[PDB]
């Protein structure tokens, strides 16, 4: 939900670096990635709705135990919300942040042998939309500098032609590039149009709208923060300021 | 000498000077990478939106 | 009736300052979140002047 | 505040002649005599600034010429006609008149909407709105420059308040704006920090004192909560109270405030008692090494009963051992422990600010920073003092010692809230600068003492919080104007003096030159504020002679100075004042010739005998125009056979002025071309009278080649422009959009109250 | 109480006195905890601790809730958290309107 409603290319890598690993494990068993599967709509059909599960969605599925898994529930928390059940992840791994995970050596973790095509069937591209799409490639573009395999970065662009049109366009080692991005990534957020509480068919569209609904919720709760109320309150380290800089870069 | 200061002020948003190039400021920058991206598609496309 | 006190006639007004100015004049007459006092100001700067 | 011009300086003129044949379109920027012999940018200068006020682009400014427009009578015509600059009606006159003269026909419907509509008002994409007029190339080139340097100054409301979030505290209630200021807000705020140092630097006793003493006028207003024993009994007193406090949060609340205390000739138990005191409830940075001696000095002399003979020699080690070996165990000095401050400091972009706390008390223990100080006084109770049996200065000293801990275990957050918020009043380079020079606020050994045991509560109401706010934005405006007089006076160093040789010579020329300075920036409204008049006069001399000193030191200076907008506009004058120096009425060469030799000159205006040529002849019949500079011209004694060539007088700056004249007649000057004297030869004044031409008549023709005799030719002004050229002073201006509010008081908190 | 989405706020001076920890504890106890945003919500737990415990408002920052929590229980102080508010169900009739 809070990774959902980032917009900005700064707000959403200043998240990734707070949030531990940890967030994009589930720890809940789930089910089998991809099976159909009947479900139940009443609202519409009194027969049982045909679905089929994927990796993209708010509910925990089971994920490969290999580093291929681990890069897999990351992007799957960044674009649905939720992760994979990975069993029994060291806890070093753990406590690191998710950018240090996907742009630092530090980990032990073995990158130089990813395929950006079979990770992007697996966590499907054709069912993503415009916003989901372009999250994913932030993520790929992360690991292609930190591992060297840039040239492979732009064969995989070369190949699909409407990846490359919206292909965000930043340097994951300058904060100058990040900062003038005019990129929209919110996947989740108040919305111009009516939104009712009716219920939705596949079960992305359900699950998307539980975030968006819920987002709704906590937008009206105390939890949310009002800049332009209550800016006086915030600690110096979280307030919005024009020379906040990720460590590094 | 006025029109061509006014003229190059307006394209390269930075006053002309003896004892300098000439180039022609930001807009020279953006009209040469963009020629570059639009003859294939293996050029990068390195100019910023904004 | 809608308001006691209307925020502000809009025969009265001719551009986006005028009702800035108007809304504040009749801010007494509202609930307002936040009663006006002294501003308290944490920078401030001099320029160079002719 | 943000001033608004509703009309554009076009600056023309529209001259044709009484037959209607030649007509010409004049930009008018006045009239600027210009000295020969001394540098032409100095007065360039001078005149940049006279230029820019009549042009209205001296102070900050925006453009407003969007409502002045007007709409046709035509059904599709849905077009702006904007009022500013010169009419196209008086261009339709001067062409129909010129069309009448030839016979030709005037000008058609098809053409006369056209010329008519010329000038628009359109909008762009962003909301402005574009006007284009007939203008002055001058005159539109300075305009718009000013407005993109005033421009970098408007900003958005929410881009200045993410600039000023950090500042804020946490006391003061937010403001709410309207929703109108949150979308259209703009402010203009220069948002640029000069640097507090070389005033500082330069005069670190004077700056010093006036702060110190400012900060202590305040903090000594703070509401208040109100035998050997017998000789301390007798010494305690009150009357010195509120200067020990202010004195105690200025340790507190500089980095470096050293203070020291004069002891007795002969030391008394109340002296031990002082040094006790000192040297544990006060920051380790405010005493120094010296002043550390001679507190342990004290203690030595009246605990092992020596006289300061001995003790003069000792180093700091074997004071320590011998007073430790004899049973005192107060030894050292402690360090403060340093708070941060919940804000950035004032004039601080992104830097911590932190203050120490008083008394020595660990902010997360909130005792002590020495955790032996329940054993040591112990010691002292069961020690055995001056050589004697009896132990009443051991025991009497540990009571003291006891009511001190006491009295500060408990007032010490008191102290700590007082020093936090004077902290705020000063910057980050004040906090590492300012020192204790001269030793202006030292304290008695009674008064120390008196001060640590009958320490009282501080009470912050109301009326105490509401004076420092107060007093913050007196502090804030202070810091302003020392900044921009700094900004001013390091800029006239830089360009007025230089360098200084060990010859008699440069050290006259120096004096002099300084005095001049001096005396010029004092008079009529001085250039520098009275804040800056009251630092430097604090030792006793007269503002113009600290000035003067000052001015001294800063030559040679390496500070970097910021370049304000206003800087560039009247540089971006300057430059153009000394190119175009046609547009001004001065040149630098000028041409005589006789009569019977014939020149070729510029014919696009139908002047008779005109004066102006395109550029002056490299050659003449085949030979290069001979060139004498003026001075040379001056002293010639054979000029009689000169002038009977022709020549150009070069190496000087000649000020001309010319009348066009409607009807035809002579064109020639005003007095003679140059006066005879014993005292050298001059060339007089310049003042054309030209006239349109008619080529037909006998009687002026005749006139020109007999009457006149010899003739003054000058480059042609390019101010002047050809009718039928009329469309090269089309020029554009950009207005900002008229949804638009500009905030005076940009603040974005309110006081409590 | 009628809209759940308009807020609650408070000013305390520097140096709280026993009025602004009485005015503190009267919010935290008589008003809708959904109206007390967190941060106000350290807020009042800062300005209860300045007084309750000796530490001034700068010792106090960087501190979480928990941690401040922890310090007032210590010294004594249970008021330390918010109370939320029971929904009241209402009707209105018909009459001429459909009703609400």
């Amino acid at each position: 939900m809070d990774v959902l409603s980032k917009g900005s290319l700064k707000e959403l890598l200043a998240h990734l670096e707070k949030t531990p690993l940890e967030e994009a494990i589930s720890y809940r068993i789930g089910t089998v990635p991809y099976q159909n599967v009947l479900i139940s709509r009443n609202e519409y059909y009194n027969q049982l709705y045909p679905d089929t599960t994927s990796l993209i969605d708010g509910v925990s599925r089971e994920g490969q135990r290999n580093v291929n898994g681990l890069i897999m529930s990351i992007i799957s928390y960044v674009v649905s919300g939720s992760g994979h059940y990975i069993p029994n992840i060291g806890f070093m791994l753990l406590r690191r942040s998710i950018l240090d995970i996907l742009t630092k050596h530090d980990t032990g973790l073995v990158t130089n042998n990813l395929n950006y095509g079979i990770i992007a069937r697996n966590l499907t591209v054709s069912k993503m939309n415009c916003e989901q799409r372009k999250r994913m490639l932030i993520c790929f573009k992360l690991l292609a500098y930190k591992d060297g395999n840039q040239n492979d970065y732009e064969i995989y662009l070369n190949q699909n032609i409407p990846l490359k049109q919206i292909a965000p366009n930043f340097i994951p080692g300058d904060m100058r590039t990040v900062i003038h991005n005019q990129d929209q990534l919110a996947i989740v957020g108040i919305p111009a149009y009516r939104l009712t509480q009716s219920t939705e068919l596949s079960i992305r569209d359900d699950n998307a709208k539980s975030y968006k609904l819920g987002y709704v919720d906590w937008y009206n709760s105390n939890s949310f923060l009002r800049e332009r109320s209550e800016f006086n309150l915030i600690r110096l380290k979280d307030r919005d300021t024009k020379y906040g800089k990720l460590n590094g870069w | 000498d006025v029109p061509f200061v006014q003229a190059y002020s307006k394209f390269a948003d930075d006053n002309p000077r003896h004892l300098r190039v000439k180039t022609g400021g930001k807009m020279a920058n953006a009209l040469t990478n963009v020629i570059r991206s639009y003859y294939s598609i293996n050029a990068p496309a390195i100019v910023p939106q904004v | 009736k809608l308001f006691e006190t209307s925020p502000f006639d809009p025969l009265t007004i001719k551009n986006n300052q005028d009702v800035v100015d108007k809304l504040y004049a009749t801010q007494s007459s509202s609930i307002q979140e936040v009663v006006p006092t002294k501003t308290f100001a944490t920078e401030l700067q001099f320029g160079v002047t002719s | 505040e943000l001033i608004k011009v509703p009309t554009i300086p076009h600056n023309l003129v529209l001259i044709q002649s009484d037959n209607g044949k030649h007509a010409l379109i004049k930009e008018d920027l006045g009239q600027w005599p210009v000295e020969t012999g001394i540098s032409l940018v100095n007065q360039a200068g001078v005149f940049a600034v006279q230029l820019a006020n009549k042009l209205g682009i001296d102070k900050p400014f925006v453009l407003d010429a969007g409502s002045n427009y007007f709409t046709d009578t035509s059904f599709i015509d849905t077009r702006k006609y904007c009022t500013d600059g010169l009419s196209p009606r008086e261009i339709q006159k001067a062409l129909n008149r010129q069309r009448a003269y030839y016979d030709r026909p005037e000008l058609t419907i098809s053409e006369n909407k056209t010329l008519l509509s010329q000038s628009i008002i359109y909008p762009d994409a962003d909301g402005n709105d574009v006007s284009i007029i007939f203008s002055g190339a001058m005159s539109h080139a300075i305009f718009t420059y000013a407005q993109s340097q005033w421009n970098k100054n408007i900003i958005k409301l929410d881009d200045y308040i993410r600039e000023i979030t950090l500042t804020v505290p946490k006391q003061y209630r937010p403001r709410r704006f309207k929703e109108i200021e949150h979308t259209h807000g703009y402010v203009y705020r220069e948002l640029n920090q000069g640097s507090l140092l070389p005033l500082v630097d330069a005069n670190l006793k004077e700056s010093s004192s006036y702060y110190f003493k400012k900060l202590m006028s305040s903090i000594s207003n703070v509401p208040v909560d109100a035998q050997h024993v017998s000789m301390l009994t007798n010494r305690l007193t009150t009357a010195n109270a509120p200067t020990v406090r202010a004195i105690t949060v200025l340790t507190c609340m500089f980095k470096q405030f050293r203070i020291g205390m004069t002891y007795a000739l002969d030391p008394n138990i109340m002296d031990v008692a002082a040094a006790t005191c000192m040297l544990l409830f006060r920051p380790a940075q405010s005493i120094s090494d010296e002043q550390y001696r001679y507190c342990l000095q004290t203690m030595a002399v009246f605990l092992t009963n020596t006289t300061y003979d001995i003790v003069n020699n000792d180093t700091i080690d074997v004071l320590k051992m011998k007073l430790r070996n004899q049973g005192w165990p107060f030894v050292e000095r402690y360090n403060a422990v340093e708070i941060d401050m919940s804000v950035e400091p004032l004039r601080s972009p992104g830097q911590v600010g932190r203050y120490y706390n008083p008394f020595n008390i660990d902010p997360l223990t909130k005792k002590h920073v020495e955790d032996r100080l329940e054993e040591f006084i112990n010691q002292v109770q069961v020690g055995r003092f001056r050589n004697a049996s009896g132990n009443a200065v051991g025991t009497t000293l540990a009571a003291f010692l006891r009511a001190c801990r006491d009295k500060t275990s408990a007032n010490w957050r008191g102290y700590s809230v007082l020093v936090s918020r004077y902290r705020s009043l000063i910057p980050n380079e004040l906090f590492e600068s300012l020192r204790n020079i001269s030793g202006e606020y030292n304290i008695n050994p009674q008064d120390e003492h008196s001060f640590f045991f009958a320490l009282a509560q501080i009470n912050a109401d109301d009326e105490f919080i509401g004076a420092i706010d107060k007093e913050s934005a007196e502090y804030l405006d202070e810091y302003a104007t020392l900044a921009r007089d700094i900004s001013n006076s390091l800029t006239l160093v830089k360009a007025a003096f230089g360098p200084l040789e060990r010859t008699s010579g440069s050290i006259i020329n120096h004096a002099n030159n300084l005095n001049k300075v001096i005396n010029h920036v004092f008079a009529d409204k001085p250039l520098i504020s009275e804040t800056m008049l009251k630092i430097l006069t604090i030792d006793g001399t007269t503002g113009k002679d600290g000035y003067r000193n000052w001015l001294d030191k800063l030559v040679g200076h390496n500070y970097p100075v910021y370049v304000e907008p206003v800087v560039n506009i009247m540089n971006f004058i300057s430059a153009r004042f000394v190119a175009d120096s046609s547009y001004f009425g001065y040149t630098n060469e000028i041409m005589i010739m006789p009569n019977h030799i014939n020149v070729p000159v510029d014919d696009r205006f139908g002047f008779r005998d005109s004066p102006f040529c395109t550029s002056l002849p490299r050659t003449i019949m085949g030979n290069d125009v001979r060139r004498i500079s003026y001075n040379v011209f001056s002293m010639m004694e054979d000029i009689d056979d000169v002038i009977s060539e022709g020549f150009i007088l070069y190496d000087a700056y000649f000020n001309f002025s010319y009348d066009i004249m409607t009807t035809d007649g002579v064109t020639r000057l005003k007095e003679d071309i140059l006066i005879v004297t014993d005292t050298g030869n001059d060339i007089k004044p310049i003042h054309f009278y030209i006239y349109f031409e008619n080529r037909n008549d006998k009687k002026l023709r005749y006139e020109s080649k007999m009457n006149v005799s010899y003739r003054l030719y000058i480059k042609t002004p390019a101010c002047l422009l050809p009718l039928s050229d009329y469309m090269r002073a089309q020029h554009d201006y950009v207005s900002p959009s008229s949804s638009r509010v500009y905030i005076k008081d940009p603040a974005v908190v309110y006081t409590r109250s």
